[PDB]
């Protein structure tokens, strides 16, 4: 090819001129976003049943489901949470791959045949479905400085005004609001209602029976009569809009002639379907709207568009109403985005340096500079092909082939120069004889660098689904790369290349630069006496190899694991939890100290804090709360003291030593799902039918087992909430028959006053909304309000709760939950330090199965994964292994050769565990990949060497030490060119305080430390090795 | 309110002997009641646990206390089947005919649930067998309707 | 337009150093095993 | 995958115009071939259970397991789940003047599910100390709660 | 008024017309409930009449020839046509007096739009035309979009069908006829090694 | 039994906020009818699968019946691909008038 | 891979069944396939050697 | 197993050997429909059948 090419120069030409566009129409149809697909495809069915605690729900909602759950495909698991507050969350989880919306589809089908088992009031709340994989992409936050607007009149305002046109945005997927639209609310008293004899059925029958639709039909409608010269849509009573005409409802008539009307009786507002949740922002009442990104989108251009019509409606607002953004990750991408790039063209800018250096024509210095961004557009374009995105993996990818890309190119323009310079041969002589050389070399090394990553994209789960990002990103790069080196560097070589002859260009030029040639002429001559002076007795460094390898897979055994770094994304999440029988009172009033305190003593770092109250994770209860802290840009905080790890401490530190709860700040994981570095997710069964109190009985016994083995496990904790008390009203069915009153009517009242009751939908100005009666705060408070609410029997006479009503205390389960249609308790634990996730995971399994019968166990999450996928990395790199010994071997037709390529692994390997050992990191992905990348690096070098020294061997008869002696001296030039190269645009990853920081040095941390042992090691142990080889065989 | 007390209930509450003997040295109340009126001596019998009863017991923890609906820890370890429960509380002044504010005694509801080895000690201990509730029912036709002829017949 | 000027001079300034460190480490560990024999 | 979207898209129109007794019952819509895979049989090797026993241990315990299993498609019970089953005599019905619908209404008003609300709930007065769920009529669980039933 | 400006240009367009219909007269029947209590009468019996006698009311189904069809309860046409008609229609009060409509109804006309069309969420009105002899569809729409600028202000305008896909047409062509020049410049300079031959 | 008013709010636009933001949709227009009957038309980018349109959007639509009245969800609510414009129009006639 | 699945279900509630239940596979068609393939392969492996 | 059935009263036992696509039957066999296009009935179909 490349003496088709030298000859065909505009051919080269054309075809970097048609990678460059498809690669710059890729750049703008690329979407972007901070993370790909990763966690897999789940969806959840969210319920809600007003007025019921925990085991009505599951009873009359969640097991129904369940059961008609059946006949959907490639379903991994599903998780049923049951909670007092009469929601359910029903979340199925799918098989990687999985379309996630034929599977929402089976999903919604089968519930949708599975309605008609539950009860009307489900049927007219919703049961919905939703695809939970996915996080918001903002959220944008509404205030009113003054007092009048309160949280659900923005809630209103929102709904109507803001979420629309959010939603006609481009990019937008999803828009959830937070908090209920307008409610016509009808709260009741019982004395006023009995003072006329009434009940609150009474109120719920005028109401169903006066404000519904009615259809009339039509004037001189079909078939009509021979005559008819008009027709007329007929308009009948339709719904009501405004509070008089509710109040002005009647629902009983006196003997007196008086009339019973509503605004007597029941204090009629406009209020919210849920006050369950409570927002605020910075002690201000606020309203939400969480905003997830739609599929192939623009994260950046999307936050952009929202912000301008946002902007745009701003003017429109009434009085003292704003807009604020407590939740934008948009501006951790941008920065993180910007830095990778800027880092690939320092990674140019450098190679154009060190080549001026080296080589002092410009010319030279003039190709990698084309060569390089002709690779990197067309992998953009090779990505915009197989359907990926720009995102963190894929760049992190792409900073660590411009290695591969820079050493493709310089051996090529070095070697080229060295030949012009010792046989005085002119440009294109000495192309077609570099490349003659290299051909070969370059092609094993494209097959030995694809055996080594293409292993990586056939991991299981989010794992796999993250490494193939790598993978697929660096095998584009690298291929490309050859194929620009076997078509366009020699090209240019030819055509921009000017003569030298006969001389090292290192005695006739004076400065720096002469000065330059002169040591490095002189060092080379050094390296080369010590090298000849080591062929001489190798088993003196065979020994120094063995003992490399035991002190890397020593490091290798007590250097942590990790799954990926938290970062600094400009926002972390204090939760806060309260004893059993909390209110919404104490709540606020913990979350408002919170605030106080962050707004105080943070107030150089943080900017806004968002509560909301009655959401936790662990539980959407009412005794639960979070706080969304937001902090300024990274330029207005510098310092680690000033970062999200060291606020996050402080803040313990500060919230342990507090009184009646629990308070913890924590950072925001990196990919929202938690995927946590060793910890478990372990799920206790019930196999037998035996019930919450023998299963948490062996809950407890379980993790009193655990804490006594506190070498391997940590933490251990259950996920749930613990029982609370409940109030249990016994009715009795003699005396509700006696006096004539119906067990009906008695529910039905204790659910309309003490619970709520969804009635039917009115027409506000324009959208639709319900209409919800409930008793009073002050009538429905406290037991000694029971029997201040009264039924009407049969014979008329009026009824008290007390007469048939006893009462009683109990304990009962707030939160109830499930795992694969049994009910369950999940518990959670970290592997303890020294200890790995395996250990820990058998030893809780050793535990189980000494627990009572009937109670079995099971694994969630990443310990599902790791369990059915975690054992085979070691499988697919053997057939690496395997694979680039066979291509090493076609490569120099030889059984015995490859070994003096395939022992250079380690020398790159340790320098890469040592560092990430001194500067205290893991063995993440970040640094999985590095290794990888430097072994590739090294193993370039290496068959460089070898082969330079294998032809001179064979066709010119040098010798072994002689010829060996010359490679070594050929190669170092470009060895130490690319390590320099690749050393300095990674030190700024290195040297990172700031957004993206943790990627940024894990990435650079593990690859500088092992160029820089791979470079000055493996030019002294791989002429060692091939003269071993070859002495043997 | 100490945070003494509510750490001593929650001991009681979740099975902590030790923990208990610990606080109780440094001299916590026991006549200490939940938001709802429950002492350490409700939430050590209807959860079962017979070495907490007993160490509150040694402390002067009140027998006889009284939630705020006629509950004592006798109606709730007759209730939930403790029958070691109970005798520890009646050797040391558990009234066996306290009346809650619905009229229902400890009589009822061991027989709501079918506690023979419980009805024994209520009676033999003093447990007027016609105590009425509230409605007028009794442990004889609360047993006639719950159709366990065994208890109707210790009951006569 | 000043960031990149940055880097240029962070390059200008550490190009030779780092050549110079990692010559030397090869310097040393020639000596090394040129000791070794 | 499609077919079986577009039918129930189609039969989600029908629902409605069907009885309630065929919607309860629940109406299924199956993919899946004509042909036995295979069998599961579950026996008693100490003669102590019946197959009404057996039936009701695979419903509850295996059969829905299976069933979301992937590639199964649809399930066949040779047996069937226990159910609280009445059996009504006419004579001591007319021996109290009573009749089926007596009963059909007493077993649906003394066996369900109550949502009863809670107890300090919100939006609550100022200065609430206690929150409680409220417990009042619970589903019934063996033969000895349905007989009390008046 | 887009339609009064474009009857003036029968060069370029003619058979304008909007899909869809005007604005019409509306009956509205408003009931008192207060009357028909007073009268023993219920609103649901109303309502059901009222259905039944002037739209029709799908009772249940029956069995023609082994095909289930529909029942359908309906008054004779000589009893739906005029809003005089009306009050001849009774109703049975809890006693069973005969109520007629008369005492608890009232009447009235109405405008009202029975068809209501909007475009991604906004309230709009189609209308279709056709290019007048000679000229092209092009013409047509540049005019079109001339006059939908001279309407008032909040009043935007939009294409769809035949018209949105020709508008891409018209724009995908530029970015068409440059790319597939430079694809040939390119592929000549490559087999002719040079680019001189390409720019000849 | 509806005026167009009334359809285009309580069925139409509380629909149509559900579909905005489907993979592909090119445009979409709304027809509020005064028999209540009420047609929502998506038009989608060409080469589109028309099966996984329309299954896009049953998945944007079961957030939507949660607020629609049960008059709405007892008649029925159809999801099906379209065509505005009619292939065949077979026609069946009496020849011997002994039929209207 | 169903029959397999399906077994390996059943292989986590055997330890959970009452004192005397017992699992029987009174009519399987897989396994037939299963030996089929296999007795294809020992042809192919028959037929090298020949 | 067909042969010594034949001899059963009251009954129509027939063994098979399930086929190697059991979606697909006999050998040469053949699946008929009589249909109803007019409102005929249950009885004249039947009649028709016969």
């Amino acid at each position: 090819m490349p003496n088709f090419f030298i000859d065909r120069p505009i051919f080269a030409w054309v075809i970097a001129i048609i990678i460059m566009l498809a690669g710059g129409l890729a750049i703008l149809k690329l979407p972007v976003a901070q993370y790909p697909t990763i966690a897999p495809p789940a969806v959840t069915i969210s319920a809600s049943y007003p007025g019921a605690d925990a085991k009505t729900v599951q009873d009359t909602v969640t097991q129904v489901i369940e059961q008609n759950m059946n006949g959907i495909d490639n379903l991994m698991y599903m998780s049923s949470n049951s909670d007092s507050t009469g929601t359910v969350q029903i979340t199925l989880t799918f098989e990687s791959g999985t379309d996630a919306d034929i599977a929402q589809v089976q999903v919604q089908n089968k519930l949708q045949l599975a309605m008609p088992l539950l009860p009307q009031e489900v049927q007219q709340q919703g049961v919905s479905v939703e695809k939970s994989s996915s996080s918001f992409l903002m959220v944008v936050g509404v205030i009113n400085t003054d007092g009048t607007m309160t949280q659900e009149d923005i809630s209103d305002y929102v709904a109507a005004n803001m979420k629309d046109a959010i939603s006609r945005t481009s990019g937008v997927g999803d828009v959830q609001l937070f908090g209920s639209q307008y409610a016509m609310r009808i709260w009741m008293n019982p004395n006023e209602l009995n003072k006329f004899q009434l009940t609150p059925v009474d109120v719920i029958t005028a109401i169903k029976a006066q404000n519904a639709q009615v259809a009339a039909g039509q004037l001189g409608g079909t078939p009509p009569v021979k005559g008819q010269q008009l027709n007329a849509s007929i308009i009948a009573q339709t719904r009501l809009t405004s509070t008089e005409e509710f109040g002005k409802i009647l629902l009983k008539v006196n003997q007196d002639g008086s009339r019973v009307l509503l605004r007597d009786v029941a204090k009629i507002e406009l209020g919210g379907e849920n006050y369950d949740i409570i927002a605020e922002f910075n002690g201000q009442p606020a309203s939400g709207l969480g905003i997830k990104l739609a599929t192939g989108a623009n994260a950046l251009d999307t936050a952009a568009a929202i912000r301008a019509e946002l902007a745009k409606m701003e003017p429109f607002f009434p009085s003292g109403l704003k807009i604020v953004y407590p939740y934008d990750t948009t501006p951790f991408v941008k920065i993180s985005i910007h830095e990778v790039v800027k880092t690939l063209v320092e990674a140019i800018i450098l190679v154009f340096l060190v080549m001026y250096l080296f080589l002092q024509n410009f010319r030279a210095t003039l190709i990698p500079t084309i060569a390089v961004p002709v690779v990197l557009l067309g992998t953009f374009a090779v990505l915009a092909a197989f359907g990926f995105s720009i995102n963190t993996l894929t760049m992190f990818g792409m900073v660590l082939a411009i290695g591969l890309l820079v050493d493709d190119a310089i051996v090529v323009v070095e070697n080229v120069e060295r030949v012009m310079a010792e046989e005085g041969l002119p440009p294109k002589e000495a192309t077609r004889k570099s490349m003659g050389q290299i051909q070969g070399a370059l092609v094993g090394i494209a097959m030995v660098l694809s055996a080594v990553f293409v292993p990586m994209a056939f991991f299981g789960g989010s794992t796999g689904a993250i490494y193939r990002q790598f993978s697929i990103t660096i095998v584009s790069a690298m291929a490309l790369s050859v194929l620009v080196a076997l078509i366009l560097t020699p090209a240019l070589c030819a055509t921009m290349l000017k003569p030298i002859a006969k001389g090292d260009h290192g005695e006739g030029k004076k400065g720096f630069f002469g000065w330059f040639n002169r040591m490095f002429e002189k060092s080379t001559h050094h390296y080369t006496d010590s090298v000849g002076g080591i062929l001489r007795s190798t088993g003196r460094y065979l020994v120094l190899y063995l003992i490399i390898v035991v002190g890397m897979a020593y490091l290798f055994v007590r250097l942590p694991s990790s799954f990926l770094p938290d970062e600094d994304q400009g926002v972390f999440m204090t939760m806060v939890q309260l004893p059993a029988g909390a209110t919404q009172e104490r709540t606020q009033k913990v979350l408002n100290e919170v605030t106080h305190y962050y707004l105080t003593k943070e107030k150089n770092n943080v900017e806004s804090v968002f509560a909301v109250n009655g959401f936790g994770f662990a539980g959407r209860g009412q005794n639960t709360g979070i706080a969304f802290v937001s902090l300024k840009d990274w330029a207005d905080r510098p310092g680690e003291e000033n970062k999200v790890e060291a606020i996050t401490m402080r803040a313990t530190r500060a919230f342990s030593q507090i009184k009646d709860a629990m308070v913890f700040a924590f950072n925001l994981p990196a990919i929202v799902e938690l995927g946590t570095a060793t910890g478990f997710d372990f799920e206790l069964i019930d196999q037998a039918g035996l019930g919450h109190e023998k299963l948490t009985q062996a809950r407890n016994q379980l993790l009193a087992e655990a804490a006594k083995h506190p070498d391997m496990l940590t933490s251990v904790r259950p996920n749930g909430l613990e029982d609370t008390p409940q109030f249990k009203i016994d009715i009795d069915q003699e005396k509700a028959q006696a006096l004539g009153v119906s067990i009906n009517d008695i529910n039905t009242t204790l659910g309309a006053a003490w619970g709520g009751s969804y009635v039917n939908d009115f027409i506000d100005r324009g959208r639709v909304k319900k209409v919800y009666v409930m008793s009073e705060a002050k009538y429905r408070m406290l037991p000694d309000d029971i029997g201040d609410w009264y039924v009407r029997a049969a014979d008329g006479q009026m009824v008290p709760f007390s007469a048939f009503s006893s009462s009683r205390w109990e304990y009962g389960s707030p939160r109830l939950e499930r795992y694969n249609g049994l009910p369950s308790m999940e518990i959670l634990g970290q592997a303890a330090p020294g200890k790995s996730t395996g250990e820990a995971m058998e030893l809780m399994e050793q535990l189980a199965s000494k627990l009572p019968t009937g109670v079995g166990y099971d694994w969630t999450g990443m310990s599902y994964q790791e369990r059915l996928s975690g054992n085979q990395a070691p499988s697919l790199y053997a057939i690496s292994l395997i694979v680039v010994f066979l291509c090493l071997a076609a490569l120099y037709e030889s059984w015995s050769i490859p070994f003096s390529v395939m022992l250079v692994v380690p020398l790159g390997v340790i320098g890469a565990l040592l560092a990430a050992t001194f500067r205290g990191l893991t063995n993440d992905v970040y640094f999985q990949v590095g290794l990888l990348t430097t072994i590739g690096l090294s193993a370039k070098n290496a068959i460089l060497i070898v082969e330079f020294a294998k032809d001179l061997m064979d066709k010119e008869g040098k010798g072994l030490i002689e010829a060996t002696l010359d490679a070594v001296r050929m190669r170092l030039r470009p060895i130490l060119m690319t390590s320099l190269a690749f050393i300095l645009g990674v030190m700024p990853l290195v040297i990172s305080t700031g957004a993206g920081s943790g990627a940024q040095n894990a990435v650079g941390t593990g690859v500088m430390g092992g160029m820089v042992t791979a470079t000055v090691l493996a030019i002294f142990f791989v002429p060692v090795f091939f003269v071993v080889v070859r002495r043997r065989f | 309110g100490s945070d003494l007390g509510k750490k001593l209930l929650e001991a009681a509450r979740a099975g902590r002997d030790d923990e208990v003997r610990i606080l109780m040295a440094n001299g916590a109340d026991v006549n200490a009641a939940d938001v709802v009126g429950w002492t350490p001596l409700h939430l050590a019998a209807y959860w079962g646990h017979l070495e907490i009863v007993e160490v509150l017991l040694k402390n002067g923890a009140d027998v006889n206390a009284y939630d705020t609906l006629g509950s004592t820890p006798l109606h709730l370890a007759a209730h939930f089947g403790h029958l070691e429960i109970v005798e520890v509380l009646l050797k040391n002044g558990a009234d066996v005919n306290a009346k809650d504010d619905n009229g229902i005694t400890p009589l009822h509801l061991a027989a709501n649930r079918g506690h023979l080895e419980i009805v024994e000690v209520l009676l033999k201990y003093g447990a007027d067998v016609n105590a009425q509730d509230k409605f007028g029912k009794t442990a004889f036709d609360i047993s006639i309707n719950n159709g366990n002829e065994d208890l109707a017949e210790i009951l006569q | 337009m000043l960031e990149l000027l940055k880097s240029l001079v962070f390059a200008v300034i550490m190009v030779p150093v780092v050549m110079a460190i990692i010559l030397g480490l090869i310097y040393g560990l020639g000596e090394v095993f040129n000791i070794f024999s």
